[PDB]
RNA sequence: CAUUGGUGAGCAGCGAAGGAUUUGGUGGAUUACUAGCUAAUAGCAAUCUAUUUCAAAGAAUUCAAACUUGGGGGAAUGCCUUGUUGA
RNA sequence: AUCUGUUUGGUGGAACCUGAUUAGAGGAAACUCAAAGAGUGCUAUGGUAUGGUGACGGAGUGCGCUGGUCAAGAGUGUAAAAGCUUUUUGAACAGAGAGCAUUUCCGGCAGCAGAGAUUUCAGCUGUU
RNA sequence: GUCGACGUACUUCAUAGGAUCAUUUCUAUAGGAAUCGUCACUCUUUGACUCUUCAAAAGAGCCACUGAAUCCAACUUGGUUGAU
């Protein structure tokens, strides 16, 4: 039977160990007598994915005593034998008939891709590839997976081209994720910066374009915006145009934490990435005017470009004719908008202008902080 | 089982029952009797030709993968 | 043993646990049960008897027919076995090779021939009231199933007195005189 | 009227800090009393086995050996017997 | 009604006959013991078991393999063609992990430095 | 006249075609259908046990000690402001 074949299987790293002056035969028939154990759970029925885990568990722990052992009665710290790679062996194959037994255990999983990402010297790229491969095809609708697989090739080979075909072929499988948008975004801004760091490495060292300006992930943004809002409209469906209102303020808050990720890329040009968000949303969107459709989220956009004028600037180091430009925009909203919008806008604006600059720099200290206090009392 | 028993059916091939079991088939009274005649004629053959290896003392041993053949255009 | 399947009883037409050939269809099992014989080897003393008795007709046949030798001693054997009560009728010698079985024999034994007179309604009844030394056959009280009774002796087999089976057919009848000890 | 029918309710009488049925277990007896163990003229009983082995004695059917079978007919092949063939 | 006696339903069940059966026929109790039958449920999965006995693995390179495109050749057709076929070759490109080879390097040591979760990890500089 | 011959009347004797089973594989036919080391559940049949009815009958017997059950008596508690 299969445990009889598996435990003969076993057989030769005994006959190794016991070759060399590591085990005794009878701690070796104490191991078999575990193995034993362990391999008649395997094989019969009633098992379950714990019993894989004990058994990789167990061996783990044979292997860390072969390597004390090792290290104490050889003075070596390891053979050029078979047993120092039999047990790693083993481990892996008791993880390739866990995952093919039971699939679905996502915990398995990992803990199978964990281990032969940590024998890196022994393992192959190759056998990562075909655990990716397995995986991806039994889960193709797990978004985490595929930002994982990405993740390990972006770092560990720098596989660019792999990395962009990895997030396409997992966005075609997950449209809906408004994650996976996100990852691809984040890859490729990283992947865009890595490339401006490298050009300025080379003309520090010695002695314009799209790529480099940020117009792929703007294009992301914008196909993200566009099945988003289908697939969010598909999952949900007077009563359309609510429906519709609360598409758009559910994609403007996906746009937002966009805009936050830009923040949080310093090297990148900030001021582009919000004039093209700033522009999409100026544009109208879902049959509705975007000022009269939400006029709450308007003037926070309105906002939100009046403090981002000068926020990507320091407040030690900020313009005062930038901060006039600011508010002269932040005058000429208010003039648009309705009273108790301009209202609201102006009481933002002066928080926003206090948190910047009022507590930063006292009005002795600066002499464009008096006119400054000035402006916010007079706004 | 089925491959273990194949192997086992041809060890033990060269035993007398198993022998004896194998070779059964049921064949056609025809074809039966026409094969004891066959073997019979065979037989006279074999003490013609036992009679002529008497009288004759150096007879050409023939083979019979090569009985067959009158002949070829090409010589070897 | 389960169920053969279809491939298995080919192989194993012959095997069979509970029925041999020497078993004879387990007659004898099949007579005790009958006749509630107790003893395992009474059926194969009384099939040797039976086995002697068939053995003398055989010769007796092979004798030439108009032998007087032959006419007396089959009518002998005749008369003997329908006394003992073996034998119903007197008519046929063929009853010699026949009619001559162990149930025969068996039919005569205690219990059967209370069952027959109906002084026990099964023939087990009667085997325990024997047993619990209700029966004689004349003086004699008989606790032996076993015992064999003749024609003759038939008419003698009785209850004993102060049975209490015979007080209570008796007392069913209301016919118990107690000065007689019922 | 009878009830040698059932189920009950009550007297006389009997009558000592109760009475009446039923049932499990254990002990003694059920033949007429001379003690336990063993390798037994003795030793042991807390065993010994660190003397427990040597020597002596000891081999007929010249293997005789189913007194052991239900009845009637048989016996391909077994088995038994006898004869024969070749070693 | 010291009227009448048919019907319907209970109770009872002799004689004859008929059928079946026979250590007489049952009944009750169970997380009891035993012999079998039938039907279900359960990845129930080696068509030749795993990535490895330093007889090895990892990295790299060479060869091979795959796909479409382009060019050339050949066949067919034509008044020239176009078109079509190709078990013909070349080049560039995109690959797969899926074969073969290696007389390249690495699975010793010392030191530096970085990163990860005090240890670990690969890497660098020397040496063997 | 349990006699013959003849006449008459009556009684009884057919047979086939096909299939299956029977050889510890094969019943003679390729026109057919069966080769796998058990895990569990459900249902069904049967037999043991223990008790018992029809429904009895017989007790390996006697003493002693030691438990248990049941029915009365007595005592206790509840009960006509309601036991059964």
């Amino acid at each position: 039977s299969k445990t009889r074949y598996y435990l003969e299987q076993c057989i030769p790293e005994m006959d190794d160990l016991v070759e060399k002056g590591l085990f005794t035969k009878n701690e070796v028939s104490l191991i078999m007598k575990k193995r034993t154990d362990f391999e008649h759970r395997l094989n019969s029925r009633g098992s379950s994915i714990n019993d894989y885990i004990k058994y990789i568990n167990y061996e783990s722990n044979v292997n860390k005593l072969r390597a004390k052992r090792c290290k104490r009665i050889l003075q070596v710290k390891k053979t050029n034998s078979l047993s120092d790679w039999s047990i790693q062996q083993r481990i892996g194959f008791i993880y390739q008939r866990g995952t093919n037994k039971f699939p679905q255990d996502l915990k398995f999983w990992a803990m199978y891709l964990n281990y032969m990402k940590a024998r890196g010297n022994q393992t192959s790229y190759k056998k990562i590839h075909n655990i990716y491969n397995q995986l991806l095809k039994l889960h193709p609708t797990n978004v985490d997976i595929w930002i994982s697989c990405a993740k390990y090739e972006y770092e560990v080979h720098a596989n660019f081209k792999s990395c962009r075909n990895i997030f396409q072929n997992g966005l075609r499988f997950n449209p809906d994720v408004p994650k996976l948008w996100y990852e691809y975004v984040k890859f490729e801004l990283n992947f865009i910066t890595k490339l401006i760091n490298r050009r300025k490495v080379m003309g520090l060292i010695n002695e314009t374009n799209p790529a480099l300006r940020g117009d792929i992930a703007l294009t992301i943004f914008d196909v993200c915006m566009k099945t988003l809002g289908k697939h969010y409209i598909n999952k949900h469906k007077k009563m359309n145009i609510e429906l519709n209102k609360e598409t758009l303020n559910y994609l403007f808050s996906e746009s937002l934490r966009y805009i936050k990720l830009f923040d949080e890329f310093l090297d990148l040009e900030r001021d582009y990435l919000i004039n093209h968000v700033l522009q999409f949303w100026k544009n109208d969107m879902y049959d509705l005017s975007l000022r009269k459709d939400l006029p709450e989220l308007y003037l926070k956009t309105v906002m939100i470009d009046i403090t981002l004028n000068i926020r990507y600037m320091p407040v030690e180091k900020l313009d005062i004719d930038q901060l006039q430009l600011s508010v002269k925009k932040y005058f000429a909203y208010i003039s648009k908008l309705d009273s108790a919008s301009v209202k609201s806008l102006k009481n933002e604006y002066r928080s926003y202008l206090q948190d910047n600059y009022l507590k930063k720099m006292n009005a002795e200290d600066d002499p464009r902080y008096k006119i400054l206090d000035l402006i916010i009392s007079k706004l | 089982k089925l491959e273990y028993d194949e192997k086992l059916k041809e060890r033990f091939r060269h035993m007398p029952e198993i022998k004896r079991i194998s070779r059964h088939r049921h064949v056609p009274q025809v074809i039966k009797k026409a094969q004891e005649i066959k073997n019979i004629e065979l037989s006279s053959i074999k003490r013609r030709e036992a009679n002529e290896r008497r009288t004759r003392k150096d007879m050409p041993y023939i083979s019979e993968r090569k009985k067959q053949i009158v002949g070829t255009v090409h010589k070897y | 043993v389960r169920k053969l399947k279809h491939h298995e009883q080919k192989l194993l037409k012959k095997v069979d646990f509970l029925e041999w050939k020497q078993d004879q269809g387990h007659r004898d099992t099949q007579v005790m049960r009958t006749y509630h014989i107790q003893n395992r080897e009474d059926y194969h003393k009384y099939n040797r008897i039976c086995g002697d008795i068939r053995r003398l007709a055989n010769k007796l046949s092979l004798l030439p027919p108009t032998d007087p030798f032959r006419r007396k001693h089959e009518q002998l054997l005749l008369d003997k076995l329908y006394a003992m009560g073996v034998l119903t009728t007197k008519s046929k010698i063929s009853d010699l090779e026949n009619k001559v079985t162990v149930s025969a024999i068996c039919r005569r034994r205690l219990p059967v021939i209370m069952h027959r007179l109906k002084m026990a309604e099964t023939i087990q009844d009667a085997v325990k009231f024997i047993e619990q030394g209700h029966v004689r056959v004349g003086p004699n009280l008989i606790n032996d199933p076993a015992y064999l009774v003749t024609r003759n002796m038939e008419d003698y087999v009785t209850w004993v007195d102060n049975s209490k089976i015979k007080k209570t057919l008796l007392r069913y009848r209301n016919q118990i005189d107690d000065f007689d000890f019922s």
